[PDB]
């Protein structure tokens, strides 16, 4: 609405369990590499 | 990884006996960021210096079990530093040899400042005591003006 | 205008006795209380722990023509008032060296950009006519030398001095200095039998 | 005396006035805290605090520290700090005025900065071009609730109420117009009762209109102009010229 | 422009009219300025607005000055008791 002022994070958003994402659901052996880090946000952020 | 996404993952062994600890930092925050009003500008002061003061308790909670009483596993507190529940940087600082019970970064920050130096609480309380004295008239600091010290110098 | 600007002058009694101080120059910080327009404000402190910070308030121009400090709006060279060094020399050659304060806006920022040296400041900006004028003020000063209701009140002094003689001859004082009906009142009789009993 | 305790608090944090003040106009202004689409020409009030000075003032936190500055807000009536107020606490005495005197050549007693020339209508802070002492007390006819009271006891309590901030060098009450003059000794002590004393009443408890004292205006405190009367000019030329000898003394003596 | 200076000038003559009636009840109603129509809008009464000294050459003029002094205070003395 036009009148309504922005709900605060700390109230409303942040205490809310989030939803489910796109997430096609892989195969487990014709996408085996990939399986475990194809959604992350950096996905091999941390493997040297 | 503050919250609790599909991306976090579960919780190591020890922490359900520190979770309720822990859950008191938590309401305690749930205090503090709730605006309560206020007219002058010591008193809006004195909200920051108590937020900075949870951070603070919070993150010498887990450095106190896991560093010095060694109560809790690595495996855990790692998870604890991944969660955001302590503070790597602080807890790096407590680390060092001139710098144990220190209050915050922003008071060994050199490049804050105007003229070098850090904060005025990373002094000793005898030297600012006895350059008082010397002066004569008395020492007036009271509280920091970034998180409220009173003193956070290794020996004090 | 600002590529060669004077240096301030800063009373000595202004900067205090620490022989180091740092001052902050904001190029174009305040505006003037004479001037109206732009200069570079100064704020320093004498201490490193002193409480209150002094600044600079008046223009360069400004404080040039007074012949006077910025912090201080003293005169630069005697430390007094402009109101009273211009009785001082006003009363001495007897010329009526008086200031000339203006208003109008425009007015105050046009004169504050001649370069006249105003009223009193032509003596004192000079070593010379200074220690003149002060020689002229040695002969000067050569050629000078429980309630009781009082009466005959000196018509030109005040209530604190008689409550000051009493507080030394030893409470409340409701003196009307025309009617001269000086009502004092003690607090105790027994005060006002020790009144009695001193004078 | 207040050297003693320390200095009570006098209002709460919780219980102090709010801002957004009085609802006057229609719609407002949040970059300048008043309101718009208005009219308004009054804008004035009764002052709900006041200061005792016998009951309120002690010493501070920045007592022991030297600060020269008294606290604005304890003058006022409202100081919400107390033991914590970083100003002094206390009237000024002559100890306190005697280590304000390189300072008060410029600003204030209470640390404000004073203008070229007064205002208007003779408003808050002086001029440092004078040393202005006598005050303007007037709107006694809105500070008494429109109560004629016989004006030698209107004078009598404009003397009370100024015998506790200060020395008073003298006391007038107009008989044609409502207003008096009141001359302290000091400039500090000036100062100090014209920001304590503005927009109160002169009402005390036996007055019978002390519960509805909080309706009105109150009265007006500002800065007194010259003095026509040719007894105060000589009064005045011979206080200059003594002033002017003992200045000469000192400079003969700084030569 | 005519019409409006013609009002201008009887608008005055009343102003002062009140004033006189007030001043011989003995209430002495000071007079009213013109308001500024902008910030520095300039008061001619206060200041000499664009003051130009005459740059002084070789002779003396201090009893000249006096003299003038002298001459304007007694007509501003005149002015107030007599009326001009
Ligand atoms: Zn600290
Ligand atoms: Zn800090
Ligand atoms: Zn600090
Ligand atoms: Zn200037
Ligand atoms: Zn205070």
């Amino acid at each position: 609405d036009d009148d309504e002022p922005p709900l605060s994070y700390e109230q409303h958003i942040e205490n809310i369990e989030p939803l489910d994402p796109i997430n096609l659901p892989l195969d487990s052996q014709d996408d085996e590499y990939v399986k475990d880090w194809l959604y992350d946000s950096r996905p091999l952020e941390e493997d040297s | 990884p503050r919250i609790k996404t599909r991306r976090s993952k579960p919780a190591p062994d020890g922490f359900e006996k520190i979770k309720p600890t822990l859950t008191d930092f938590e309401i305690q925050l749930r205090d503090a960021q709730k605006d309560k009003s206020s007219k002058l500008a010591a008193k809006s002061n004195e909200q920051l210096w108590e937020i900075m003061q949870l951070h603070h308790q919070r993150s010498r909670y887990i450095y106190t079990l896991y560093y010095k009483r060694k109560a809790i596993s690595k495996d855990l507190y790692d998870w604890l530093i991944k969660e955001k529940y302590a503070d790597k940087l602080l807890i790096a600082k407590w680390r060092k040899t001139g710098y144990e019970k220190l209050c915050c970064l922003r008071c060994i920050q050199k490049n804050e400042t105007n003229n070098g130096s850090t904060c005025i609480c990373r002094v000793p309380r005898a030297q600012l005591e006895e350059e008082a004295r010397k002066k004569g008239t008395q020492v007036s600091f009271h509280q920091c003006v970034h998180c409220g010290c009173r003193g956070c110098a290794s020996t004090d | 205008d600002e590529i060669n600007e004077p240096p301030p002058n800063i009373c000595e009694q202004c900067l205090g006795d620490e022989a180091n101080i740092r001052m902050t120059k904001i190029p174009q910080g305040s505006e003037c209380k004479i001037c109206t327009l732009p200069f570079t404000l100064y704020h320093f402190k004498t201490s490193k722990r002193s409480n209150n910070i002094i600044k600079t308030l008046i223009c360069v121009r400004c404080a040039t023509q007074r012949n006077i400090c910025q912090c201080c709006m003293l005169d630069s060279r005697w430390h007094i008032p402009i109101q009273l060094r211009d009785h001082l020399i006003s009363l001495v050659n007897e010329e009526n060296v008086m200031t000339e304060e203006a208003k109008n806006d425009m007015m105050k920022r046009f004169l504050s950009l001649k370069n006249v040296k105003l009223g009193g400041a032509q003596i004192t900006s000079d070593p010379s006519e200074a220690d003149n004028i002060v020689d002229k003020l040695k002969n000067i000063l050569l050629r000078a030398t429980k309630s009781f209701f009082l009466y005959n009140i000196d018509a030109s002094i005040p209530e604190w001095k008689i409550t000051d003689t009493v507080s030394q001859l030893l409470l409340s004082l409701i003196v009307n200095h025309k009617a001269k009906c000086g009502g004092l009142r003690f607090q105790s009789s027994e005060l006002g039998e020790r009144f009695v009993s001193k004078i | 005396s207040w050297r003693d305790k320390s200095a009570k608090v006098q209002v709460k944090e919780s219980e102090l006035p709010s801002s957004i003040p009085a609802q006057t106009g229609l719609t407002f202004n949040i970059w300048y805290n008043k309101w718009s689409q208005g009219f308004a020409g009054n804008t004035r009030f009764v002052s709900p605090f006041a200061l005792q000075p016998q009951l309120h003032s002690g010493k501070t936190r920045g007592d022991n520290d030297g600060q020269l500055f008294f606290c604005l807000f304890f003058a006022k009536g409202m100081c919400c700090l107390g033991p914590k107020c970083e100003y002094l606490h206390h009237i000024p005495d002559e100890e306190d005025i005697g280590k304000l005197a390189l300072r008060t050549e410029v600003l204030d007693c209470f640390g404000r900065e004073k203008f070229a020339d007064y205002r208007e209508d003779m408003g808050g802070i002086g001029s440092f071009r004078k040393k202005n002492k006598t005050l303007y007390v007037g709107g006694i006819d809105g500070a008494l609730n429109s109560k004629h009271l016989k004006p030698a006891q209107i004078e009598s309590r404009i003397r009370f109420v100024f015998s506790r901030l200060g020395d008073i060098d003298r006391i007038r009450y107009v008989e044609s117009k409502n207003c008096g003059f009141v001359k302290f000794k000091y400039q500090a002590n000036a100062e100090f009762a014209k920001e304590a004393m503005s927009n109160q009443t002169l009402l005390l408890p036996s007055d019978k209109e002390w519960d509805d004292r909080r309706e009105g205006t109150g009265l007006l405190v500002k800065w007194a102009n010259e003095d026509p009367d040719p007894a105060a000019q000589k009064r005045l030329q011979e206080e200059l010229k003594l002033e002017s000898l003992n200045m000469m003394v000192h400079l003969i003596n700084n030569n | 422009k005519i019409r409006e200076r013609m009002l201008e000038e009887s608008k005055r003559i009343a102003e002062l009219q009140k004033r006189r009636e007030l001043k011989q009840a003995g209430i002495n109603v000071a007079i009213k300025k013109p308001k500024k129509k902008y910030g520095t809008d300039i008061d001619y009464n206060e200041d000499i607005v664009y003051e130009q000294a005459p740059m002084p050459g070789i002779y003396d003029t201090s009893t000249e000055d006096r003299q003038i002094k002298k001459k304007f205070e007694q007509f501003e003395r005149k002015v107030n008791r007599k009326g001009l």
